[PDB]
This record gives structure tokens, C-alpha cells and sequence, in this order.
């Protein structure tokens, strides 16, 4: 006997106040019972389960599932109830590596750890909660009672405990062999390196020797698995990666469910294929959510789909990360609140691509969206590469400078350079800091009846220009904007506007270039045509000249 | 030896808080720091049976080549029981803000000498993430009192009093205040002499068996405030008067007797914004009466220790920021303005982060607690960048303002 190191058990508890499962065993056909008896007899010989006395109060139901085509049964213990009562664990399998952050490897070998997969010991005090019963034939004897000595498949704690146990075993090997990488997925270990293939093979044997210390055997006959690997929806190759094949179906009719799966495919593709756009296709899913409902595609959605098909015409691959080189991120504006980006090190070789969509809100502008896109790419890049890429942005340095210095919020974007690739992001209007000498002054106001929704909007000016428009289906807030629109419409290229509307000021001070409100949009269109606009606020009803006058006119 | 029993609040489980993304250089710094801490027995590796997490990062202090580990215990602190245990409470010294020099020392390293209660340790769990999650995150928990945890100064307090006993007796005029990992030491002495006493205090701690060498020099006696002031002009445009009336209207919420009637009647008729309006007698008197009102403090302003402090900040442009600290609206406990530089001439977010830290410091000195901030920034912008500029060992609460305040005008 060669002494082996025991794998240390993880102490496990039920959630506070909760007891273990007690769940009736379903009746089973005599056929299924005999198969379970045989299966458990073998499992018991291997030390995986043990027969227990009558004193154990707990139970979890056991099933016999027939493999398709097979004459051979499989045992299924349904742990759903125990899992509800089991404590939460630290789950390390969240945070999957992104292929774009991986490093190129000369060789990647796969080892089968399945022997260990079913061999990790379960905490002795917790074992009783895993009790199950094979029903006796004819119900004429007590059922055969077992409990698990090892991590049960399907139990809540098995994946985390297996991963942590394997990690602890592998740790000294990884640490003392910096020239390889080791990754654990299910019952396989993947080992890559840049070593000469002989040396690489040596490291593999050494790893096999190291695992033997715990008595974990890796099969002599080695793995069928080779690069390329199909993993988590990707294809990993030694020098490149991509997403698994993306094929968009042909249809004369589309439903909620199909458009959902279409967008999901497009979203997945967008991390490699540049320029993917989901806006119009996503819009078809607005509200609704009756899954089998057939939605007519808009012309816009058809156009977007056709554009995506062309992008997806032939395979595209990303390269891996070279830590000795800068990361560059480039962004383009696609329209309709859509942004797209590429991250690369060498020109014309992308590590990855991606997209960003405008957040839903009443009002927005291109500069804010660009800023948001930058912060998203930054965060993603910290996750994947641990550093911020240098940005190439379709906005001039002078434009950015004017924006951030005058914007009411603190705002920042990290090191970046202008790339001239239309459409460029620009400031469509900027309001004056001081009243304009020689420009006509418009005092505006509006008011609406809360019940009838009847209202008025208008202005009076220092030149005696005046207007009041009667309105229907309007609100006080809307009339305040309506009045500002009239002042813009009727004035020359330079204008001073005085309003009492905090609402209107709040919107305009937010500097939107686009809005869900048609009124705000037409106001923006007017602002764009002016040379100079000064907007002044005064409090309402204070006796302020020209504000008093127009307030009276519009109050009916 | 003999840990103080610690528990969470009734009905509360431990913090589970996601670790945010860390740069390569921060991960590397944390790996080195934690390797040593583990060797010194301060922290221990933990298993999967510990679900809890608190975020960690690292900062580089002003004038230092070395990283400092910073755990963000904000969630754990909310969930931890308050401490009445031996001590009823520390009445906050009111004289601290009256000293001519207050030096801030990082004393947090002393906490590591006290073992943490065995059953509470799991709640201190934290993770060092790996780049691109290529290797499992390194999981630790504290075996001793962690820096940044509110229970630490509470539990260490008996030891600290003992350590500082000969210094207090030798120096009765010195005001020493402890907040989290910071020790605030005031004096009215000449600064060279002040600095000597500080180093004198340092040795007391050092000889006890030890970032202590540092100090942060404040002068709270010179801290100013921003009363409401009105322009003094020889000629007023229509625009000037409208701004004045607007400002006074706003002020009249804060102050009882403000009147705009006579000033507003200067605006009679509809006039060009740039036209100069001479002031009438009635308007001039009214303006004078308003000026006098504004030289008095605000009525019914009082600090309530049972209520949160709220801090609002406005960006005034050209590296200028104004702020107000209050409990109830329009009753300001403090107002202020920073024309302060500290680099960041091209970076708004660095400036804001520095402002947040300076305001929090002021709040600690004056009331002995941190304010909840209302920050004029988008959440995503703040969260992406703030940890790059953070130099403090504590962190305050914050929320985000997405609608431009009209009142920015009048603190300007
Ligand atoms: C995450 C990961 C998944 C698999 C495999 C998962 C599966 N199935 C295999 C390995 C070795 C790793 N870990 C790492 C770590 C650093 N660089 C790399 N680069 C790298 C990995 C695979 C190929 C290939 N072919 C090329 C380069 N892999
Ligand atoms: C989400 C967050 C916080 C939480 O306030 C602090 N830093 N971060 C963060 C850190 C790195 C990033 F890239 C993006 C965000
Ligand atoms: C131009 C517009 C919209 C759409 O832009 C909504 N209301 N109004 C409007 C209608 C009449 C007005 F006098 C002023 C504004
Ligand atoms: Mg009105």
C-alpha cells in the first residue's frame, strides 16, 4: 500500500432552524428495484454509499431512469428537498473567463479527473441528511436504507465543494510551475503551455504524479478531446477563438419566441462580429410577451436583419491577449441610440467586439451616450484584462472640452484620441452664459385648466411683439414648453428668453439633443438654428415685469 | 486574548456583496499584502462553506510608495450590533474643531493585536479576484480586528485608553479623538512644536510592540462658511435684478423676513434684459433690509445625533465646488466652498472624490460621523472611477443626482 493524503472534508450545515428532508419514496416497478439494488450494491462496494440503521429519520426519493435505447438503468436520487434546506455556499463557477482575455498557447492537454469527481468525501455529520430508501419487492420487507459518503450528484454543495477541493490539490502544482496554466471544468482538467512539446508532456506526467498523492488516477489511455474545444458557447483554438456557429433562420412569419431567440443569437454574435444591431428587432418585443404571438416585422426590422445577415456571412475570429501590448478600444455611433466597439492590440486583429444601447429615458444626447459606452467598455476591460484600454473616439478634443467644462455634472473619460470616422459626436447647441446685447427679449408663459385640458401659451417682448395661442389637450408643464417653442419660432438668430418654468429649465439644462417628447424635439430643432440663445429663469408671481403681463394673458 | 463576543443585528445574515473589478496592479498589491498578513496570522484561507463576502481594494496614500489594503465594510457595519458593552458611548469632543492644528494618524495597525471572536470571523470574508477569472479567487477571513470595521475601535478602546494614558496625563490640553482607523489629535501649539508632540505620541504606540509615521494636518479653527451675500452694484440691468429677486426668493425659504415687492416693481413693463434700471428709494431700502437679515444666523437650526447628516455638492466650474451639510432642508449645519486644486485640473471626477473626502473629514471632526452624499454625477461614471482617487481609510454613503439643481446659481 502506498499511503495517500486524505482529502479534507468541508463542514456543512443545514440552514438555521431547518431540519433535514423527510420525503416519501415513490413506489417502483419490481424491474426498477432490482436494477437499483444492483447499482447500489456496486456503489457500496466502492465506498460511495453505506447501509444505515432504522434510526435515521431522514429520506430523499430515489428513481430509476432508462437510458434511451438501453437495457441498462441509471440511478437518480432527487435532492430537491435537501437542497432547499442546505446552506448557501461560495460559488466560484460564476465569472466564466472570456476567451478574449486568454493567452495564446502552443499546447493544451486534457486529463480525465472523473475518478476524483465522484470520490470527494462528504462531511461526516452531514451524511445522515442524504439518506435514501430502495423500496422492497412486494413491500414485504423493510426497504434498503443507504446514505452517501461522498458528494452526491445533484446535491447543492457538490459543485462548489468539488471545485474547492480540486483547487486546493492543484495549488502547489500551479505555484511551482508558473510556465503552465491549469483550468478545471466538470470532470476534466485542461493544461496549457508554451513549452517545447517534450517538456509539456513531462509537465503532464508530473501533474499525474502529483495527483497520485491523493490517490486520484488519470486514465493511461489519454483524452479524445483536442483543440478546437467547444466550450461555453465558444470555439477555442490554440491561437484564436470564436463563437460557435451563428445561423439566422429564414421565416415568412416571426413570433415573440422566435424574435427572442434571434436577438439572443445576435447578442451572442456581437462579441466577435463587428457592427451587429439589435434595436429594431428588440422593439418588436415591447410590451406584449404572449410567447406564440406572431409579430409583423417593420421595414426597419427587415433592414436590420438583412444588415446582420451580411455581417454573419462568413466566420470571424478573435485573437488572444498579449500582455506586453497596449489595448485599444474604438467606438462608432450607429444611430438610434446604438453604439458599437472593437478592442484590439495589432491593427485589424480584434480580441473582441461589442455593442452598447442607449438607456431608456425622456431625454438624452450623443455625448452622454458615448460617455456611458466608454464606462461600460472600461469596466468590461478591467474584468477581462485588468486594465483600461486607450480609446479612439469619434468626438473632437475641443468638443469634449467644451462639454465637460460647462456640464452641470462631474464627468470624465480616460485617456483617448479623436478618430475621424463619421458620424462624429458634436454639440448641437450651447446656451449663452450672459444676456445678449441687442437681441430681442421674449417673456414667455403658459397655463392650462387642469380639468378641461384647455390652455394658452405665449410671449411678450421689449419690442412690443406679442403672441398668445389657444390650446387643447394640454397641461401646465406642456404649455410652458409650448411658450418657449413660440419664442424660438418667432425670434431672430439671437434671442433672450425669460421663463418662470423650473420644469423647462430642468430639461434644457440637461442639454438633450433628442427626446421622446415631440415638443422637446422641435424645441431642440429650433435651438440648432439659432446663433445665440440666452435662457433666464425668474420666480413666478413675484411682480416681475413682462412675466406678470404674459402670465395674465395665458391664464384666460 | 479572550475575544469580546460580537453578533450581527437580530434577523440579519452576514454581508454578501459582490467584489467589483480590480486592476492588475491592485490585485498584485493585494496578493503581496495578504500573503504577509496570512503569515502573520492576521487572516486565514477559508472554504466554500463560507457564503459571505465584502469587497476589497487597495489605495496609495499621499506621499507613499506602498499600497494600503482597504476593505469596504459598509454593509458589515450596517449589519453589526452597536456597542454599549462596557461603554455607554463616547460623547463627541466639541473642542476638537476649535484647535489650531489637528493631525490625523492612521492607527489601524494596532487593531491587529486583538483576536476577533471566533464565531464572528466568517462575516469578515473577502475575495482577491483574478484577471479574467482564470483562477479561482483567493478567499480569506480575519482572525483579528480588521481595519475599517466599526467593531474594531469599539473593541480596542480599552487598550487604546491604556496606551494613551501617560500622554494624556502629561498633556491635559491635547484633544485626542478616535474614529474608525483614524486618530485625531488637536493642539494650539506652534506647528513645529505641534509636530513634536505628534511624534511623541507615535513613539508611545510604537513601544507598545508595533502607515503610522504619516500625519494629515488640519486647521479647523480657520474653517470658513458661506453666508448668503448679495451683489453690490452701481448699475443694475434688468437681468441683474431678476437674478437678485430669484436669489432673494430662494433665501426667503431659509430666512423669515425677506421681501422682494419693491425690487420686483423695478421690473415694471417688459424690458430688454441688458437695459440698466436705476433703483427707486423703496427698492434700495428693501435691499438694505434684506442684507441685514442675511447677516444673522438661520432660525431653529440644531444638530440631532439620531438623524443622518446629508451633504450636497455643486460643481461651480473652474475647479470650484460648493457644498452644504444639513439634516433638514434649508437648515444648514455647515456650508462651504472648495477652490482647492490637488491636481485634477483636467479631471472632474478626481476633484469630486477629493471634495467628498474633505467634506467627510470635516463632518467627522465636527459631529463624529460621516454624511450621506448627494453626488452630481451619473452612477456609472462615479462607480467606475472613485476608487482610483480614494485616499481615506473609511467610505461614506452616497446617492446620485440626475436632475440639475436650480439652486447651484445661488451658492455661486
Ligand atoms: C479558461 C480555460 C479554458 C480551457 C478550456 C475549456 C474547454 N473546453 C482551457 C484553459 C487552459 C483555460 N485557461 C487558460 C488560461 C490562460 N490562457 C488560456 N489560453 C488558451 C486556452 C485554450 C486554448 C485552446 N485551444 C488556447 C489558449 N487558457
Ligand atoms: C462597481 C464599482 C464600485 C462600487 O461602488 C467601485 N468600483 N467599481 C468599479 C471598479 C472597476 C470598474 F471597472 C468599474 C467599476
Ligand atoms: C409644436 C408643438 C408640438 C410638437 O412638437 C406639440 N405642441 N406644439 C405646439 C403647438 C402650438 C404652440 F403654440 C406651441 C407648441
Ligand atoms: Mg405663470
Amino acid at each position: 500500500m502506498v499511503p495517500i493524503s486524505p482529502i479534507e472534508t468541508v463542514p456543512v450545515k443545514l440552514k438555521p432552524g431547518m431540519d433535514g428532508p423527510k420525503v416519501k419514496q415513490w413506489p417502483l416497478t419490481e424491474e426498477k428495484i432490482k436494477a437499483l439494488v444492483e447499482i447500489c450494491t456496486e456503489m457500496e462496494k466502492e465506498g460511495k454509499i453505506s447501509k444505515i440503521g432504522p434510526e435515521n429519520p431522514y429520506n430523499t426519493p430515489v428513481f430509476a431512469i432508462k437510458k434511451k435505447d438501453s437495457t441498462k438503468w441509471r440511478k437518480l436520487v432527487d435532492f430537491r428537498e435537501l437542497n432547499k434546506r442546505t446552506q448557501d455556499f461560495w460559488e466560484v463557477q460564476l465569472g466564466i473567463p472570456h476567451p478574449a482575455g486568454l493567452k495564446k498557447k502552443k499546447s493544451v492537454t486534457v486529463l480525465d479527473v472523473g475518478d476524483a469527481y465522484f470520490s470527494v468525501p462528504l462531511d461526516e455529520d452531514f451524511r445522515k441528511y442524504t439518506a435514501f430508501t430502495i423500496p422492497s419487492i412486494n413491500n414485504e420487507t423493510p426497504g434498503i436504507r443507504y446514505q452517501y459518503n461522498v458528494l452526491p450528484q445533484g446535491w447543492k454543495g457538490s459543485p462548489a465543494i468539488f471545485q474547492s477541493s480540486m483547487t486546493k490539490i492543484l495549488e502547489p502544482f500551479a505555484a511551482q510551475n508558473p510556465d503552465i496554466v491549469i483550468y478545471q471544468y466538470m470532470d476534466d482538467l485542461y493544461v496549457g503551455s508554451d513549452l517545447e512539446i517534450g517538456q509539456h508532456r513531462t509537465k503532464i506526467e508530473e501533474l499525474r504524479q502529483h495527483l497520485l498523492r491523493w490517490g486520484l488516477t488519470t486514465p493511461d489511455k489519454k483524452h479524445q478531446k483536442e483543440p478546437p474545444f467547444l466550450w461555453m458557447g465558444y470555439e477555442l483554438h490554440p491561437d484564436k477563438w470564436t463563437v460557435q456557429p451563428i445561423v439566422l433562420p429564414e421565416k415568412d412569419s416571426w413570433t415573440v419566441n422566435d424574435i427572442q431567440k434571434l436577438v439572443g443569437k445576435l447578442n451572442w454574435a456581437s462579441q466577435i462580429y463587428p457592427g451587429i444591431k439589435v434595436r429594431q428587432l428588440s422593439k418588436l418585443l415591447r410590451g406584449t410577451k404572449a410567447l406564440t404571438e406572431v409579430i409583423p416585422l417593420t421595414e426597419e426590422a427587415e433592414l436590420e436583419l438583412a444588415e446582420n445577415r451580411e455581417i454573419l456571412k462568413e466566420p470571424v475570429h478573435g485573437v488572444y491577449y498579449d500582455p506586453s501590448k497596449d489595448l485599444i478600444a474604438e467606438i462608432q455611433k450607429q444611430g438610434q441610440g446604438q453604439w458599437t466597439y472593437q478592442i484590439y492590440q495589432e491593427p485589424f486583429k480584434n480580441l473582441k467586439t461589442g455593442k452598447y444601447a442607449r438607456m431608456r429615458g425622456a431625454h438624452t444626447n450623443d455625448v452622454k451616450q458615448l460617455t456611458e459606452a466608454v464606462q461600460k467598455i472600461t469596466t468590461e476591460s478591467i474584468v477581462i484584462w485588468g486594465k483600461t484600454p486607450k480609446f479612439k473616439l469619434p468626438i473632437q478634443k475641443e468638443t469634449w472640452e467644451t462639454w465637460w467644462t460647462e456640464y452641470w455634472q462631474a464627468t470624465w473619460i480616460p485617456e483617448w484620441e479623436f478618430v475621424n470616422t463619421p458620424p462624429l459626436v458634436k454639440l448641437w447647441y450651447q446656451l449663452e452664459k450672459e444676456p445678449i446685447v441687442g437681441a430681442e427679449t421674449f417673456y414667455v408663459d403658459g397655463a392650462a385648466n387642469r380639468e378641461t385640458k384647455l390652455g394658452k401659451a405665449g410671449y411678450v417682448t421689449n419690442k412690443g411683439r406679442q403672441k398668445v395661442v389657444p390650446l387643447t389637450n394640454t397641461t401646465n408643464q406642456k404649455t410652458e414648453l409650448q411658450a418657449i417653442y413660440l419664442a424660438l419660432q418667432d425670434s431672430g438668430l439671437e434671442v433672450n428668453i425669460v421663463t418662470d418654468s423650473q420644469y423647462a429649465l430642468g430639461i434644457i439644462q440637461a442639454q438633450p439633443d433628442k427626446s421622446e417628447s415631440e415638443l422637446v424635439n422641435q424645441i431642440i430643432e429650433q435651438l440648432i438654428k439659432k446663433e445665440k440663445v440666452y435662457l433666464a429663469w425668474v420666480p413666478a408671481h413675484k411682480g416681475i415685469g413682462g412675466n406678470e403681463q404674459v402670465d395674465k394673458l395665458v391664464s384666460a | 486574548i479572550e475575544t469580546v463576543p460580537v453578533k450581527l443585528k437580530p434577523g440579519m445574515d452576514g454581508p454578501k456583496v459582490k467584489q467589483w473589478p480590480l486592476t492588475e496592479e491592485k490585485i498584485k498589491a493585494l496578493v503581496e499584502i495578504c500573503t504577509e498578513m496570512e503569515k502573520e496570522g492576521k487572516i486565514s484561507k477559508i472554504g466554500p462553506e463560507n457564503p459571505y463576502n465584502t469587497p476589497v481594494f487597495a489605495i496609495k496614500k499621499k506621499d507613499s510608495t506602498k499600497w494600503r489594503k482597504l476593505v469596504d465594510f459598509r454593509e458589515l457595519n450596517k449589519r453589526t450590533q452597536d456597542f454599549w458593552e462596557v461603554q455607554l458611548g463616547i460623547p463627541h469632543p466639541a473642542g476638537l474643531k476649535k484647535k489650531k492644528s489637528v493631525t490625523v494618524l492612521d492607527v489601524g495597525d494596532a487593531y491587529f493585536s486583538v483576536p476577533l471572536d471566533e464565531d464572528f470571523r466568517k462575516y469578515t470574508a473577502f475575495t482577491i479576484p483574478s484577471i479574467n477569472n482564470e483562477t479561482p479567487g483567493i478567499r480569506y477571513q480575519y482572525n483579528v480586528l480588521p481595519q475599517g470595521w466599526k467593531g474594531s475601535p469599539a473593541i480596542f478602546q480599552s487598550s487604546m485608553t491604556k496606551i494613551l494614558e501617560p500622554f494624556k496625563k502629561q498633556n491635559p490640553d491635547i484633544v485626542i479623538y478616535q474614529y474608525m482607523d483614524d486618530l485625531y489629535v488637536g493642539s494650539d501649539l506652534e506647528i513645529g512644536q505641534h509636530r513634536t508632540k505628534i511624534e511623541e505620541l507615535r513613539q508611545h504606540l510604537l513601544r507598545w510592540g508595533l502607515f503610522l509615521w504619516m500625519g494629515y494636518e488640519l486647521h479647523p479653527d480657520k474653517w470658513t462658511v458661506q453666508p448668503i451675500v448679495l451683489p453690490e452694484k452701481d448699475s443694475w440691468t434688468v437681468n441683474d435684478i431678476q437674478k437678485l429677486v430669484g436669489k432673494l426668493n430662494w433665501a426667503s425659504q431659509i430666512y423669515p423676513g425677506i421681501k422682494v415687492r419693491q425690487l420686483s416693481k423695478l421690473l415694471r413693463g417688459t424690458k430688454a434684459l441688458t437695459e440698466v434700471i436705476p433703483l427707486t428709494e423703496e427698492a434700495e431700502l428693501e435691499l438694505a433690509e434684506n442684507r441685514e437679515i442675511l447677516k444673522e444666523p438661520v432660525h431653529g437650526v440644531y444638530y440631532d445625533p439620531s438623524k443622518d447628516l446629508i451633504a450636497e455638492i455643486q460643481k461651480q466650474g473652474q475647479g470650484q465646488w460648493t457644498y452644504q451639510i444639513y439634516q433638514e432642508p434649508f437648515k444648514n449645519l455647515k456650508t462651504g466652498k472648495y477652490a482647492r486644486m490637488r491636481g485634477a485640473h483636467t479631471n472632474d471626477v478626481k476633484q469630486l472624490t477629493e471634495a467628498v473626502q474633505k467634506i467627510t473629514t470635516e463632518s467627522i471632526v465636527i459631529w463624529g460621523k460621516t454624511p450621506k452624499f448627494k453626488l452630481p454625477i451619473q452612477k456609472e461614471t462615479w462607480e467606475t472611477w472613485w476608487t482610483e482617487y480614494w485616499q481615506a481609510t473609511w467610505i461614506p454613503e452616497w446617492e446620485f443626482v440626475n436632475t440639475p439643481p436650480l439652486v447651484k446659481l445661488w451658492y455661486q
